[PDB]
C-alpha cells in the first residue's frame, strides 16, 4: 500500500503472512522440545 | 573372594510358590550354552517343560524356564543340567584324547 | 510427553492396541507382513510335526511368563496328537498352545469357522485345508494365511 | 472304555503334495455301508493299498491331570496296538435315512467315519484316542 523504492521492507502486515502466516507457521504448528529423529530399522524381537 | 550375583537372576515375577516352575536370567549369554542347556535338562524325568528364549539380540540376556512334576525344584533341575553338562564335556574331552593317541 | 496426563493419553487413547481398526472402513490395519506369513503356512502345514523338546522349545521362544506373556502364571501344554510310536505334537498344536496361554482362563475359547487364500487343489485330493476351523480356541482345520 | 472297533480294508493311499502324512480311503469288512477318510503320519506307520487296518475309538486307556511321558512299568490300552492319535470330535452330520457321519480332528490329521449303529456311542468329546492294528 506504499509507493515503489528504487523488494521493500515487509509492514506488519506481511510479517504476519510471510509465507504460509505467523498462525500456521507459529500457533497451529510449531517446533517442540523433549523429542528426537532418526531413521527406523525393523525389529520383530520388540 | 567375591561370587558375582549379575550372571545368574531368579525372576521372581515367574517363579512358581513351590517352586516347581522358574525362570532364570543368564547375563553374557545365547544359544551356544542356552540350547545345550535345555537339551540336558529336558533329558531329567522330573523335568515337565524346558525351553530357552533370548529376549532380544542388542541385550546381552539369556532366559531360561524349567518346569517340573513334584519331588524336585526348578534350581535343582538347573544344577543338575550344569553338573550334567560338565561331566558330558569330560567324555567328549576324554574320547578325543584317546582317539588322538590311537592314530 | 512431558506430564502424566499427556501420558495417559498416549496410553489409553493414542496408543498402537486402540488402533487396530481404521475408522475409514472399520477394518484392520495392524498384521505380519512376509516371513511370518510364509513361516505360518509352512509351521500349520499337515506335514508339519514337532518333538516334545522341539514343542516346547517353540512355546517358551515367543511366550515368556516373565514378560507377561501369561495369563496362567505356568505355561500349559496340550498332550500329543501322536501317542505311539514316538509322541508327536501337530503344527496347528502350537497355535493352539499359544492362543491357551496368551487368552484369559475365565472366558471359553475362540469359536470361528474362517477361510484361506490358498485353494484346497493345492494341498491334494480330498483336503480340507482352505477351510479355518476354531473350536474352543483350537486350531483344528486350515492353515494361517496373509488372510 | 471302548467307543468303537472294526477291521478296515483300505482302498486308497494318498500323499497329495505331503512328505509325510497320507490320505486314507477304507471301507468296513464286516458292515457294508461304513465307510473311512483318516490322515496318518505315513513316516512312523506307514500304510499301504490292500491293508487289514484294525481301527479302534476309545474314551481313555485302561480322573487324569496331564499327559506324562513314559517312565517303567506303565501299562495302557496303546500297549495293544501300533499307532495311536488323540483328537476332537468337531461335527456330526447326518446322511440319508438311519445313516449318520462323524468328523474327528486329530491335530489338522482329520477324519471321517460313515455308518448308523454308533449314533449312542459316539459323541461329540473333546477327549477321543484313536487306536491303529497291524
Amino acid at each position: 500500500k506504499a509507493q515503489g523504492r528504487t523488494v521493500p521492507i515487509p509492514g506488519v502486515k506481511q510479517a504476519l503472512e510471510k509465507k504460509e502466516g505467523l498462525f500456521r507457521k507459529h500457533m497451529m504448528g510449531k517446533r517442540v522440545n523433549y523429542a528426537a529423529r532418526s531413521v527406523i530399522s525393523p525389529d520383530p524381537n520388540i | 573372594e567375591e561370587p558375582d550375583r549379575e550372571k545368574i537372576k531368579l525372576l521372581t515375577q515367574a517363579t512358581s510358590e513351590d517352586g516347581t516352575s522358574a525362570s532364570f536370567q543368564i547375563v553374557e549369554e545365547d544359544h551356544t550354552l542356552g540350547n545345550a542347556l535345555r537339551y540336558v535338562i529336558m533329558k531329567n524325568p522330573d523335568v515337565e517343560f524346558c525351553g530357552y528364549s533370548i529376549p532380544h539380540p542388542s541385550e546381552n540376556l539369556l532366559n531360561i524356564r524349567i518346569q517340573t512334576y513334584g519331588e524336585t525344584t526348578a534350581v535343582d533341575a538347573l544344577q543338575k543340567g550344569l553338573k550334567d553338562l560338565m561331566d558330558l564335556c569330560d567324555v567328549v574331552e576324554s574320547k578325543f584324547t584317546e582317539k588322538i593317541k590311537s592314530m | 510427553p512431558q506430564n502424566e496426563n499427556a501420558r495417559a493419553e498416549a496410553l489409553n487413547l493414542a496408543n498402537t492396541d486402540s488402533q487396530y481398526l481404521t475408522p475409514t472402513s472399520g477394518s484392520p490395519v495392524r498384521g505380519l507382513i512376509q516371513d511370518h506369513i510364509s513361516a505360518g503356512v509352512w509351521l500349520t502345514s499337515k506335514d508339519s510335526f514337532f518333538t516334545r523338546e522341539q514343542y516346547q522349545q517353540y512355546i517358551y521362544g515367543c511366550i515368556r511368563p516373565e514378560d507377561g506373556h501369561t495369563t496362567r502364571s505356568k505355561i500349559v501344554t496340550l498332550p500329543p496328537t501322536i501317542f505311539k510310536p514316538y509322541p508327536l505334537w501337530t503344527g496347528k498344536q502350537i497355535i493352539t498352545t499359544v492362543l491357551l496361554n496368551v487368552t484369559p482362563p475365565d472366558m471359553p475359547g475362540i469359536n470361528l469357522i474362517s477361510k484361506n487364500k490358498i485353494k484346497n487343489e493345492y494341498w491334494g485330493k480330498g483336503s480340507l485345508e482352505n477351510e479355518v476351523l476354531f473350536k474352543d480356541g483350537a486350531l483344528l482345520c486350515g492353515i494361517l494365511d496373509k488372510s | 472304555n471302548t467307543l468303537f472297533d472294526d477291521i478296515f480294508q483300505v482302498s486308497e493311499v494318498d500323499p497329495g503334495r505331503y512328505n509325510k502324512v497320507c490320505r486314507i480311503e477304507a471301507a468296513s469288512t464286516t458292515q457294508d455301508q461304513c465307510k473311512l477318510t483318516l490322515d496318518i503320519n505315513v513316516e512312523l506307520f506307514p500304510v499301504a493299498a490292500q491293508d487289514s487296518l484294525t481301527v479302534t475309538i476309545a474314551s481313555s486307556l485302561n480322573a487324569t491331570r496331564s499327559w506324562r511321558p513314559p517312565q517303567a512299568g506303565d501299562r495302557s490300552l496303546a500297549d495293544d496296538y501300533d499307532y495311536v492319535m488323540y483328537g476332537t470330535a468337531y461335527k456330526f452330520e447326518e446322511v440319508s435315512k438311519d445313516l449318520i457321519a462323524v468328523y474327528y480332528s486329530f491335530g489338522g490329521l482329520l477324519m471321517r467315519l460313515e455308518g448308523n449303529y454308533r449314533n449312542l456311542n459316539n459323541l461329540k468329546q473333546e477327549n477321543a484316542y484313536l487306536l491303529i492294528r497291524r
